[PDB]
């Protein structure tokens, strides 16, 4: 229920942009305790003097470990591929991504990969009762 | 005529989208939102100074 | 009071693309950091032999609050004007206007560090003053 | 709104061959540089014992924006005559009508920069003035 | 208060140069850490053989870097009007200018512009205690 | 996903000016992540007073980094050949230039060589959905 | 069984750039806990604004810890010679690689040496049951 | 006495735009680190075969103390001059006056640390010197 | 102690030349690191075709960064008045210079003035042991 | 492996024109990691209106940075002496330049110098496979 | 080791050119990690149309960066002396330069100066093997 920050559910869905195919939604796993980071505001600011603030367009930021399916190559979860994530938190909370882009691979060990996914907009649900 | 000069230059805006008060304009879309109606109508009645209005 | 800490914190949050204006709802400590202030708006700077070159300069706060889960979290990393006020426990109470997120960082949808930056900062000063 | 930075911007392009208008179509800001202005339609020189010669000038507007690919490339390159407005988060409202590319660059296919020059850039001043 | 550098106080008059409505004075504030930059000695000099000097008449000249106000058009700031600029410093100085006139405008974003403002004479307040 | 900025094909034919002997068109690659750059107007604008502008004859460019192929001299990426670059880009793009000429070549080192390319005109192919 | 996260069997084989001399493949030993670390997609994207990404040609890395052995020279592991290795992992994932080079040699003791290796592919095994 | 510490801090307060003077007021540290202190008012700097070229720098002054909840905090973070004397456990007396808080950090409003820079900075060397 | 690179003392007296009035001579300070520069040699070479060289006649300049004092009009510091400069370095040299000018003014932002005297000779005091 | 670039052997010949006395061909060793660079083509192209070229006779250069030899005078690194340079590349290609000149020297320490060779033309190896 | 870089010993001899008196040579250090550097050959080259070189007359020049001496006086340093400089490094290379000229002055802030020494011609010691 509510008073419980976690992560429910993660689905995926894969499409190589070379050859037009489409894999998934496939669930996944966290590896370890770190939950997935966000950034919905598709402004970044900057510190003008005398409170003045530059807005500057820039990205819909995620950064999403997971645990690797032994059925989808590797290079998929490094910049290879398209990816439609989709993540639910306990509280209600639904966070949906389309047309995702790795940007920043790094090292993984062939179990853990750790997302850098880019959008130009992250959606948002809202559990029941808003505003 | 500066009646049918105003019908004139209004008449693009038939048809196009607007954008009202709640939010702004997206990318890729035609449309537009009462701040750039209202400074375009400006823009068109400088440029007429000295044949339809007075100075201002 | 003899004890530090924060005791209410008001944020109002007013949007930019709709101009619409919620508050000023209250909220909660994340963990035991405490929110950061910094009154004076003009950065200073050393030069040489005691001479210090005035420059225009920011008031700033850093405030770490729980995210309310009826407001979206983008109001929350500068897609929206706050209005904080921050009362503390010795009687203190510091209110800040216009003010705006300049560093928004990833989070994880329960804690956000405000990085907030505004004209100026008035401090209550609780009563018995110079 | 002490949010300095541009919240739409329209152009209207006009193909100097065919007389075909397309527009107004939004765009979208490519980096975190603003676009820049110069409305006085006058440029000065110094002189001597403070004197100054006005000399008769045009305004220009240095736009950067990405393409739309819709849109063929060379209508960002001086192949077409573009009416352009921009509006910014204060309320302020750029309006330029007629204008034209003086010294296209070489762009990669999806960023351009656009050099325009017309007669005279409108100002809405965001209502209190003067 | 002394052994601080900075400005205290920005006030500019506006002078229409076409219709003759005068604004102001209205005070200003900086776009950042570059405090405005002067020069008094209304003539420049040069090099020649020997030590000697040949002195040509010139300007006093001040660079300002403000941010505008919304309530003044951007044309007024970039050579359409005169100014009639008075500046404190934290110090006591004041420098005093009038019958101003912009020589090369630089393009500007619209919140910060760089004035080169040059007059006939720039008169120094020079807090008390002199020669 | 048309989200994604770079370059997928690049095809160039060398054309000999002298025994008319054609080879290509050869695929090829990019040295560094600097992309191609293009102009494909054919008229060089110039500012003059009170928004007039002077129309110039000029020419369609095209700077085209790629690394040299070890079956082809190197002469012939310096403009001692005619060259027919086509470039495909990922999100459908496609850039055709025939007749074209290296007018400033430049030092290379014998693998990757920067052509400045000068042709009367270019062509764009606009992925479907036009105007 | 299944999950069980480590490698099982690490070949490389050593060939002399000068003599086209073949040594391997020879089975290696890790000196830690530290799994190998891979890189597959060959293209590094960059954030661009708002969604974009700038997809470049780049390198497909690997790094591989492994222990010495004393029948090959120290400078066949430091750069002085072609590496093909070939890892293969617990859960049957096998990780191909042919033609490597070690780019950026890193002083070692004698015994235990890190190598980053770089190549033009990866290939992946995917163990039975795949998309 | 062999005892590591201060005994008495005094600061007085000058405020850059009212001139009003508030202090001597005593103070206490916040936490277990001591000032820290640079007489020396010029700076060295390496050359070649045993030689430094003098330039003229600053005498500085880190000084944490606990804010007093009767002085705004404004007046800790450069908007007011200071006029600081710190006195240690064994005799030594070091008076600083006309000073300027040069890199204004963020507080929580209880405590915060003073980088104070000034012409000079005197010592008086509990009897018996040199 | 020898062996130290710095100005200790530095000497302006001022004259200016429209009133006739003499305000010196006053010690200066440093404004940051920068040491003046000096050039005592009062010809200037040119170099001609196989070792033989045109000797023309030229000035003693000089550069003297220093702080403005507050009891000083900025004007004098900037051509308006002629300057008597006297430095002292910590290794005993002496450089007398007189009636000189600034030549070449640069706008200062009230502080800081960095000064090019130029003057027909200047005479070097040579700390004692000599040629 | 043969993807690897650098240079091999690099040979200079120094044939002095006042005597006719022929040095060579001596080895020598790169600086740095500067690779020699080249431009083979003997015509120089100029960009023209509309797709037009105006093609005009021009040079073949090569810029080569080398260790200077203990053996060898300085001065005939500098243009004193005509220079038969010869460069291998590690991918198999040769450049053979004869009759080479200096055209602007650079002045240099005494062991890293950087020749600009002029010659009519140089020659391509282009090891086998070609067109 | 016979393997380094570096001076070893810089002498400079001071010639007076109005009363003839002669003060040298003395030895002298190094300001800075920048060592001498030398261009001895006495032609300059110019380059043409294909291949072809135009012989002009030019000097041989040198750039010395020194320590100035405190019994020296600075003028010496900066062209109103002749200099007789001499500079041996550490693999046994000696330069010889005697009836030097001092071109063009810098600004010295009276500890290090730049020699620009313009003379006749350049002799080399160039250690046993030779050619």
């Amino acid at each position: 229920c509510n008073k419980q920050n976690g992560v429910k559910n993660i689905l995926i869905t894969f499409t190589d942009c070379d050859t037009q195919e489409v894999i998934g939604p496939i669930s996944h796993e966290q590896p370890d305790d770190t939950l997935p980071t966000y950034k919905n505001c598709a402004w970044t600011n900057t510190a003008l003097t005398n409170g003045y603030v530059q807005r500057s367009a820039s990205n819909a930021t995620m950064t999403l470990p997971v645990v690797r399916d032994l059925r989808v190559p590797l290079a998929f979860y490094q910049g290879c591929a398209q990816v439609d994530v989709q993540v639910e938190k306990f509280d209600g909370t639904v966070m949906t991504l389309t047309e995702g882009a790795v940007v920043e691979p790094e090292e993984s060990d062939g179990r853990s990969v750790t997302m850098n996914i880019v959008a130009s907009e992250i959606d948002e649900l809202l559990p029941p009762g808003s505003l | 005529a500066t009646g049918v000069a105003l019908a004139e230059f209004l008449q693009q805006f038939n048809g196009l989208a607007v954008f009202t008060k709640n939010t702004n304009i997206r990318t890729g879309i035609i449309g537009t939102n009462p701040r750039l109606m209202l400074g375009k109508i400006r823009k068109w009645a400088q440029d007429n100074v000295g044949t339809l209005f007075s100075e201002f």
